[PDB]
């Protein structure tokens, strides 16, 4: 996150780290058994990081527990990003408290103007880098479609909305991957691309959660 | 280039 705060420790309680030996991606916890990411957050072998503030010390709020099931979209497309959603089920549940807690999923889209919560450990900075030990966190509006399309000709699907400021300086970056953009109590977005990150012109593009919460229930209640 | 995973996405390629 570019241009964000720190939110303090388990303030965003649904919020993950995926851990392949490192942090690569985020990820939102739906239930205590799933949590959802993006499509191009898949590995084989992943460790769910629940609680975590530092990633890089144990304070004690952690749970760690491991991936049984890793689905990615069946439709996913990794060169126009279409569809970038995965479902991870966890190998055993949560214990679910104050500190790690679920996000629901959404009854409606948002609007543009709504006003959303974006989250991560990525990088810190528009230029070169600059990785945080604690989580980060960063407010920022759902834009127009037509704004959005205009951002990225030729880019834009209908599972995709931009979120972010047109001036440059706010946005999520590499390492925020599929990480939460939540909106109202519901989680809207999924972290998924955008050209460099913070720039002008350039706003963060997300996974429209909407567009799939039949598809999350329905793929919950047969794995 | 544009995906947001760390490092990158090329980098697992
Ligand atoms: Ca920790």
């Amino acid at each position: 996150i570019v241009g964000g705060y720190t939110c303090g420790a388990n303030t965003v309680p649904y919020q993950v780290s995926l851990n392949s030996g490192y942090h690569f991606c985020g990820g939102s916890l739906i239930n205590s058994q799933w949590v959802v990411s993006a499509a191009h957050c898949y590995k084989s072998g992943i460790q769910v990081r629940l609680g975590e503030d530092n990633i890089n010390v144990v304070e004690g709020n952690e749970q760690f527990i491991s991936a049984s099931k890793s689905i990615v979209h069946p439709s996913y497309n990794s060169n126009t990003l279409n569809n970038d959603i995965m479902l991870i089920k966890l190998k055993s549940a949560a214990s679910l408290n104050s500190r790690v807690a679920s996000i629901s999923l959404p009854t409606s889209c948002a609007s543009a103007g709504t006003q959303c919560l974006i989250s991560g450990w990525g990088n810190t900075k528009s230029s070169g880098t600059s990785y945080p030990d604690v989580l980060k966190c960063l407010k920022a509006p759902i834009l127009s479609d037509s704004s959005c399309k205009s951002a990225y000709p030729g880019q834009i699907t209908s599972n995709m909305f931009c979120a972010g400021y047109l001036e440059g300086g706010k946005d999520s970056c590499q390492g925020d991957s599929g990480g939460p953009v939540v909106c109202s109590g519901k989680l809207q977005g999924i972290v998924s691309w955008g050209s460099g990150c913070a720039q002008k012109n350039k706003p963060g593009v997300y996974t429209k959660v909407c567009n799939y919460v039949s598809w999350i229930k329905q793929t919950i209640a047969s794995n | 280039i544009s995906t947001r995973k760390y490092p990158s996405d090329w980098e697992e390629w």
